[PDB]
C-alpha cells in the first residue's frame, strides 16, 4: 500500500506528493523560492473510513518520522483538559520537526459539547501558527468536506484544496487489483456485485473480506478462492451492517 | 482396515508366517499402519528371535524407530546390510535414513574419534541426491575429508543452488558457529569446486580468507582465458592483502603473461580511471568550502578546515585560496596542513612532483617533513621518495630527520616482511627518542607491513621491541602504541602460538599484562570460541580502567558480521568509560535506526571525552537525516574540541587491515594535541 499502487487519482495523489514532499524534502526547488505556507492541504473522501485517506497519507511515510494524531477521539474520550494534549503532541511535533502531522476521521462537531466549541477555537490558534513557524506541516482529513465550519476556512486553509471523485468502480477496481496482487484466484470471482454489493464501498469491507477469504480459505486447506466460500463469507458482512 | 486378522500372525514364530507376513508389513508400510504402531506390547518379544532375518530386522528397526528409540535405531542396518521417487521410498529413506543416519553419524562422530558410517552416509547421500532436498540433510550431515568427497560428488548439475544457498547460509553459519578447521575444509573444497565450476569472485573471496598465492594465478590464467576488466581489478586490488600483492608483484615482476597483471597490480589503474569517473558524474557545491571553510577561527577549526581539505580527494578552490594558510597555523598544524597537500593528490602520480615540490626542502623543518609525508601519502607504489629522506637518517638526538622520519616511515609504511627497510628501522626502534610518535609510527608502520604473515612470526622484531619496551618502564604510552603493532603483527589465525608464547613470557606488571590483552584483543578476529564470551563476561567486572575499554572494544571486531547480537546493554553500566565502549562498538556500517537510536542517548553527555567521541562514529556511521544530528550538537554547544571535531563531523557526513587498524590506533586521542598530527591520517577513511 504505496502512493504508486492505487490507480484511477494519480494526479491527486501527485498533487498531495508533490505538496507536503515540498518542505525539508527536494531543497534545491524549495529554499529558492521562498513562500513557505506552512498549512498543510486538507483532505476528505464520502467514502472516508481512513483506507483512501490513509493510502493518500501513506506518501509520507516512505522516509519520515512516524507520526499521526488520528481524530479527536482522544479528546473526547479523556477529562476536559482541552488543549494542553495537542500542546504536547505540537512540542514532540516540535521536537520531532522531521515528522507530517496527518488527522483522520475529524470527528469533532459531527458527533463537554460546549469544550469542543472553545478547543476548536483554540486548536485553531495554535494550528494557524500564534508563536510558530513553518516547522511541521498539517493535513486534515475526514469524511466530508463541509463538516469543517467557516471558522477553520480562512484561517485553516490557505495552502490548498483538494476534490475528490466519485469511486465509479475504478478506485474500487484498483483497491481490488492490490488485494488480488498478492493472492492467487482466477477471474471466476464476479467484481461488480462485490463492489457494490451492499450499496457502495471502496477498500475497507473488501480489505475484511480478503482477510476473513485468506482465513476461511486456508480452513479448507486449499489456496484455491472457491466460488461459494468467498461468498459465503461475505455474507457474513453483508448480513451484519444490514441486521443490526 | 482392521488388525483382527493380520495382528495374531506375529505371535507365533513359524518360518512361513514371517515370509509372508513381513512382506505384508512391508506392502502395508507406505502409510505405516491405521494408527501410531502401538503393536510393540505384543511384538517386543521377537528381539531374542532371529531365514529372512534382515526382513525381521527391518520391522524391528521400523517399529522402534517408529514409535521411540535414540540408539537402537541403526543397529539393525548396520548388521542387515541393507539389500532389496515414491513415497514409500521418500518416508522410510527420506525421513527415517535423515534422522536415523543423522543419529548415527552423531553418537558415533561424537562417541568414537569404520567403514559402516561411510557407507552408510554415502547411501543417504545418493539417496538424497535423488531426493533433491537441499540443505536439510546437509544441514544435518555438516557435522560429520567426508565433507570433501560430499560435495564433489554431489556439486555436479547444481551451481547456484548449493554454492549460493549452501555457501552462503553455511558460510555464514560456518563463520558463525563452525569451528576453523572445518571452515579450513570449507575454503579448500570450496577452492576444488568453486575451481572447477564458474563465478570465480566467490573464490576471489576464497582468496581473501585463505590469503594463498596460487589462488591469484590460477584466477588470473583463468580469469584471462574467459575475458569488466577494471571492476575486478578494483576489487582485486583492494580484496588483496599485503601478502599476495607483492607475492603477486613478484611473480608478475617474474613473468607476467600480459603486462597487464603488473599494470593491474601496480597502483596506477585502480586510480587513473577514478578522476574522470568521478569528476564527471558527481558536481560538489562550493558553499561547504565557503561556509564550513568561513566560519573556521581559533586556530583549530582551521585545523577542522585542513582536515576538510585534505579529505577532499573535483573543485580545488579551497586548495589553492591564497597562502599565509598554512604559515598562520601550529607546528603540528604545520604538520597536518603540510600533509593536506599530499592528501589532496592521491591521483595524477605525474604531477604530483611538481605539485610537492613546493614545500620540499623548505626553511621549516615542519614543511619539509610534512612534505616528505606527503610525498608517502600521494602515492603507493612510486617508492622513489625514499632515498632523499630514508637516506641519511642520522640524527641521534633530534635532527630533522626524525619527522622526516615519521612522515617517510609512516608514508612507506602506508605504501607498503620487507628488509630493506626493517634493517635500517632497527636502529630506529634501537634510538628510543623521547617523541612518542616515532615508536608510534614505527610500531604501526612495521605492524602494517607485517599483517597477513604465515602464522605471524616471533622473531627479533617484536622480541627486540618487546625487550626494548620493558627495558625501560617510561612514558607508559609507549606501553600502549607499541601493543598496537604486537597485535598487527599477532595476525595469522590458525591456532598459532603466538598468544601462548606471549602469556607466558609477556605476563608481568599490569602494563605488559595490557599489552597480553591486546594480544587477546587482535588475537581473536573472530571464530567459534563461546569461551571468550563467558571469559569477556567473567573478565568484564576487572578493577583495572583500560582492559576493559580495549577487551570490550574486541566487541565490535569480534562479532563484526553477525550484527543481530552487537547491541547490548552496557548502556545501563555504570563504567565511566563503558559508553565509550559501546559507543565506538557502534562503528561505520549503514546506521540503522537502532545505531542511531543509540547516538540518540549517546549524543547527550556532559564529558568531552564522550561528546568529542560521539561525532566521528555519528558520521562515520552515516555516509534529509544527516545534518540533523549536527542540528542538535549545534543545540547541545550552541569546548574547542567539540568545536573543530563536530566540523570534521560536518564533513565526514557527507577482513582487511587497512580498515581496521587506524581507529584502533586512534582509540588513545584522550592525549596532548601531538596526535592531532596523526588524527588526519587515517587511512581507512574512504
Amino acid at each position: 500500500e504505496t502512493y504508486a499502487d492505487i490507480g484511477g487519482l494519480d494526479n491527486q495523489i501527485q498533487e498531495i506528493k508533490e505538496s507536503v514532499e515540498l518542505p525539508l524534502t527536494h531543497p534545491e526547488y524549495y529554499e529558492e523560492m521562498g513562500i513557505k505556507p506552512p498549512k498543510g492541504v486538507i483532505l476528505y473522501g464520502p467514502p472516508g473510513t481512513g483506507k483512501t485517506l490513509l493510502a493518500k497519507a501513506v506518501a509520507n511515510q516512505t522516509s519520515a518520522t512516524f507520526l499521526r494524531v488520528v481524530g479527536s477521539e482522544l479528546i473526547q474520550k479523556y477529562l476536559g483538559d482541552g488543549p494542553k494534549l495537542v500542546r504536547e503532541l505540537f512540542r514532540v511535533a516540535e521536537e520531532h520537526a522531521p515528522s507530517i502531522v496527518f488527522i483522520d476521521e475529524i470527528d469533532a462537531i459531527g458527533t463537554g459539547e460546549r469544550e469542543i466549541q472553545r478547543t476548536m477555537l483554540e486548536l485553531l490558534n495554535q494550528l494557524d501558527g500564534f508563536d510558530s513557524r513553518g516547522d511541521v506541516k498539517v493535513i486534515m482529513a475526514t469524511n466530508r468536506i463541509e463538516t469543517l465550519d467557516p471558522a477553520l476556512i480562512r484561517p485553516g486553509r490557505i495552502d490548498r484544496k483538494i476534490e475528490f471523485p466519485l469511486p465509479d468502480e475504478k478506485t474500487k477496481k484498483r483497491i481490488f487489483q492490490i488485494h488480488t496482487s498478492r493472492m492467487t484466484l482466477a477471474d471466476d470471482v464476479t467484481l461488480d456485485d462485490l463492489i457494490m454489493a451492499k450499496d457502495d464501498l471502496s477498500g475497507a469491507d473488501i480489505k475484511a473480506i480478503c482477510t476473513e477469504a485468506g482465513l476461511m480459505a486456508l480452513r479448507e486447506r486449499r489456496m484455491k478462492v472457491t466460488n461459494e466460500d468467498f461468498k459465503k463469507s461475505k455474507e457474513n458482512v453483508l448480513y451484519k451492517k444490514q441486521e443490526g | 482396515r482392521d488388525k483382527a486378522p493380520v495382528q495374531p500372525q506375529q505371535s507365533p514364530a513359524a518360518a512361513p508366517g514371517g515370509t509372508d507376513e513381513k512382506p505384508s508389513g512391508k506392502e502395508r508400510r507406505d502409510a505405516g499402519d491405521k494408527d501410531k504402531e502401538q503393536e510393540l506390547s505384543e511384538e517386543d518379544k521377537q528381539l531374542q528371535d532371529e531365514l529372512y532375518r534382515p526382513a525381521l530386522e527391518e520391522l524391528r528397526r521400523q517399529i522402534r524407530s517408529s514409535t521411540t528409540s535414540m540408539t537402537s535405531v541403526p543397529k539393525p542396518l548396520k548388521f542387515l546390510r541393507p539389500h532389496y521417487n515414491k513415497r514409500f521410498a521418500a518416508d522410510i529413506i527420506s525421513v527415517l535414513a535423515m534422522t536415523m543416519s543423522g543419529e548415527r553419524e552423531c553418537l558415533k562422530y561424537r562417541l568414537v574419534g569404520a567403514g559402516e558410517v561411510a557407507k552408510e552416509w554415502q547411501e543417504l547421500d545418493d539417496a538424497e541426491k535423488v531426493q533433491r532436498e537441499p540443505l536439510l540433510t546437509l544441514v544435518k550431515e555438516i557435522v560429520p575429508l567426508l565433507m570433501e568427497i560430499e560435495q564433489v560428488d554431489m556439486l555436479e548439475k547444481d551451481i547456484d543452488e548449493n554454492a549460493y544457498a549452501k555457501v552462503c547460509l553455511y558460510l555464514t553459519s560456518c563463520v558463525n558457529y563452525v569451528p576453523e578447521p572445518e571452515n579450513s575444509a570449507l575454503l579448500r573444497c570450496a577452492l576444488g569446486v568453486f575451481r572447477k565450476f564458474s563465478r570465480f569472485p566467490e573464490a576471489l573471496r576464497l582468496a581473501l580468507m585463505l590469503n594463498d598465492m596460487e589462488l591469484v594465478e590460477d584466477i588470473f590464467t583463468s580469469c584471462k582465458d574467459v575475458v569488466m576488466l577494471g571492476r575486478h581489478g578494483v576489487f582485486l586490488e583492494l580484496s588483496e592483502d599485503v601478502e599476495e600483492y607483492e607475492d603477486l608483484t613478484e611473480i608478475m615482476s617474474n613473468v607476467q603473461l600480459n603486462s597487464n597483471f603488473l599494470a593491474l597490480a601496480r597502483e596506477l589503474d585502480i586510480m587513473e580511471p577514478k578522476v574522470p569517473d568521478d569528476i564527471y558524474k558527481t558536481h560538489l557545491e562550493n558553499n561547504r568550502f565557503g561556509g564550513s571553510g568561513s566560519q573556521v577561527d581559533s586556530a583549530r577549526m582551521n585545523l577542522a578546515s585542513s582536515f576538510v581539505n585534505g579529505f577532499v580527494n573535483q573543485d580545488k578552490l579551497l586548495t589553492d585560496d591564497g597562502n599565509k594558510w598554512l604559515y598562520k597555523n601550529k607546528d603540528h598544524g604545520m604538520l597536518s596542513a603540510a600533509a593536506s597537500l599530499g592528501m589532496i593528490l592521491l591521483w595524477d602520480v605525474d604531477g604530483g612532483l611538481t605539485q610537492i615540490d613546493k614545500y620540499l626542502y623548505s626553511s621549516e623543518d615542519y614543511i619539509k617533513s610534512g612534505a616528505l609525508l606527503a610525498c608517502g601519502i600521494v602515492n603507493s607504489g612510486v617508492r622513489n621518495e625514499c632515498d632523499p629522506a630514508l637516506a641519511l637518517l642520522s640524527d641521534y638526538v633530534l635532527h630533522n630527520s626524525n619527522t622526516m622520519r615519521l612522515g617517510s616511515i609512516f608514508g612507506l609504511g602506508l605504501a607498503y616482511n620487507r628488509e630493506d627497510v626493517l634493517t635500517l628501522l632497527l636502529p630506529v626502534m634501537g634510538d628510543s627518542k623521547s617523541s612518542m610518535e616515532v615508536a608510534g609510527v614505527t610500531a604501526l608502520a612495521c605492524g602494517m607491513i607485517a599483517v597477513g604473515s604465515c602464522n605471524g612470526d616471533v622473531t627479533s622484531t617484536i622480541l627486540q621491541t618487546i625487550m626494548e619496551k620493558s627495558e625501560t618502564e617510561l612514558k607508559d604510552t609507549y606501553a600502549r602504541w607499541l601493543p598496537l603493532g604486537l597485535g598487527l603483527n599477532h595476525l595469522g589465525k590458525g591456532e598459532a602460538i603466538e598468544a601462548i608464547l606471549a602469556a607466558l613470557e609477556v605476563v608481568s606488571e599490569p602494563f605488559r599484562s595490557f599489552a597480553n590483552t591486546l594480544v587477546d584483543v587482535c588475537a581473536y578476529a573472530g571464530s567459534g570460541n563461546v569461551l571468550k564470551v563467558q571469559q569477556l563476561l567473567h573478565i568484564c567486572s576487572e578493577h583495572f580502567d583500560s582492559k576493559e575499554k580495549e577487551e570490550d572494544k574486541d566487541k565490535k571486531e569480534k562479532k563484526d558480521k553477525d550484527k543481530k547480537e552487537a547491541p547490548a546493554d552496557m548502556g545501563a553500566h555504570q563504567g565511566v568509560a563503558v559508553l565509550g565502549i559501546a559507543l565506538i562498538a557502534m562503528g561505520e556500517e549503514i546506521g540503522a535506526e537502532m545505531a542511531l537510536r543509540t547516538f540518540g542517548h549517546l549524543l547527550r553527555y556532559g564529558e568531552p571525552t564522550l561528546r568529542r567521541a560521539v561525532p566521528l562514529a555519528l558520521a562515520l556511521i552515516s555516509v534529509s537525516h544527516d545534518a540533523d544530528p549536527e542540528v542538535s550538537y549545534n543545540s547541545i554547544f550552541a569546548a574547542r574540541l567539540a568545536a573543530m571535531l563536530r566540523q570534521l563531523a560536518q564533513y565526514h557526513a557527507k577482513k582487511g587491515t587497512l580498515t581496521l587498524c587506524p581507529y584502533h590506533s586512534d582509540r588513545q586521542l584522550m592525549s596532548q594535541v601531538a596526535v592531532a598530527g596523526l588524527l588526519t591520517v587515517l587511512v581507512s577513511f574512504l
